[PDB]
């Protein structure tokens, strides 16, 4: 199907800052993926951001009830839904499990890769660290960064490249809002 | 500290709506246009809150007619296609005979139309398998992911399969133990 | 708790 395609999208967003204190709510339009009209909350009336929305900034400026609709709407509709919906959304924590595995970075060669895999964890905020012999290790440190699972969940894999030698000890230190004291893991040679 | 966005979009000419409420980048629920139904992404969501479809519905039909004026402003602009990234992993570190899960995540891609494949040694899967709706970007592409679990065996090989009008070839992504 | 839609406009014709 070489058909041409044509696509609207409609995004009425709710920033919340300090919890419920400052609330900025934005009404957006969309043609394809070029937004063309909006109404931010700063404002308080439309505003084209493209030519192609200029007639409906100046057709709905002139509806007064529009616009105090909209205007109320860090009330009645950011401050209600963040309030519906805040026990399982703002509030949610999951701890992460922490596994730490080897791996090599060349496939004939010895493991010279230590993964540090950081699973299931929410929200998305968390520092992970390497430390050889109760010293931090910042050099040879690559990662997956944030990954989002798409299910409420993140993962991330922080990876330390090092050649490991006997007697010597690596943790994984895990730090994220959802624990009070970090979370290590030990992987011995 | 924290974005609620209500996403909503219509697509001509497949006639395809869409409406979901997002948090901080994860969907909560997306309302179901043939069933009118309010569709939770955890099924812990629908028992401390509500939504009335209906509203979904109005909005949608607004949108449609929407479409219809701003095609004719743009003078019938067609959108351009953009193809998508694709990228296969897995949930949880992957152990022999431990169920696990694969995840494909297509990501950065308009207009939101995907097939989308899981193959095991390649032929298709559809056993167990999940999916979300269209997941909006703040460049106001699209993501979207699928899942399919799975068995870990070294015997097994997995690929996703992606088509898009941005692409030439269907988009195969790999897998293996 | 229920959600609350915030409802489309229809656009200049
Ligand atoms: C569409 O064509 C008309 C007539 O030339 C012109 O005035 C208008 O600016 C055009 N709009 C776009 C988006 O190309
Ligand atoms: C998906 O496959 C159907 C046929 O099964 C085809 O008509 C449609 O164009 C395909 N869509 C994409 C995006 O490849």
């Amino acid at each position: 199907d070489t058909r041409p395609r044509f696509l609207e999208q409609v995004k009425h967003e709710c920033h919340f800052f300090n919890g419920t204190e400052r609330v900025r709510f934005l009404d957006r339009y969309f043609y394809h993926q070029e937004e063309y009209v909006r109404f931010d909350s700063d404002v308080g009336e439309y505003r084209a951001v493209t030519e192609l929305g200029r007639p409906d900034a100046e057709y709905w400026n002139s509806q007064k009830d529009l616009l105090e609709q909209k205007r109320a709407a860090v009330d009645t509709y950011c401050r209600h839904n963040y309030g519906v919906g805040e026990s399982f959304t703002v509030q949610r924590r999951v701890y992460p499990e922490v596994t730490v595995y080897p791996a090599k970075t060349q496939p004939l060669q010895h493991h010279n890769l230590l993964v540090c895999s950081v699973n299931g964890f929410y929200p998305g905020s968390i520092e992970v660290r390497w430390f050889r012999n109760g010293q931090e290790e910042k050099t040879g440190v690559v990662s997956t960064g944030l990954i989002q699972n798409g299910d409420w969940t993140f993962q991330t894999l922080v990876m330390l490249e090092t050649v490991p030698r006997s007697g010597e000890v690596y943790t994984c230190q895990v730090e994220h809002p959802s624990l009070t004291s970090p979370l290590t893991v030990e992987w011995r040679a | 500290e924290h974005v609620i966005i209500q996403a909503e979009f219509y697509l001509n000419p497949d006639q395809s709506g869409e409406f979901m409420f997002d948090f901080d980048g994860d969907e909560i629920f997306h309302v179901d246009m043939a069933k009118k139904e309010t569709v939770w992404r955890l099924e812990e969501f629908g028992r401390f809150a509500s939504f009335e479809a209906q509203g979904a519905l109005a909005n949608i039909a607004v949108d449609k007619a929407n479409l219809e004026i701003m095609t004719k402003r743009s003078n019938y602009t067609p959108i351009t296609n953009v193809p998508p990234e694709v990228t296969v992993l897995t949930n949880s570190p992957v152990e022999l005979r431990e169920p696990n899960v694969l995840i494909c995540f297509i990501d950065k891609f308009t207009p939101p139309v995907v097939n989308v494949t899981w193959l095991r040694n390649g032929k298709p899967v559809t056993t167990g398998v999940s999916e979300t709706v269209f997941l909006p970007r703040e460049d106001h592409l699209f993501r979207k992911f699928h899942y399919l679990p799975f068995l870990p065996s070294t015997e097994d090989v997995y690929d996703c399969r992606v088509e898009h009008w941005g692409l030439d070839e269907p988009l195969l992504k790999h897998w293996e133990f | 708790g229920g959600y609350r839609a915030r409802p489309a406009k229809a656009a200049a014709t």
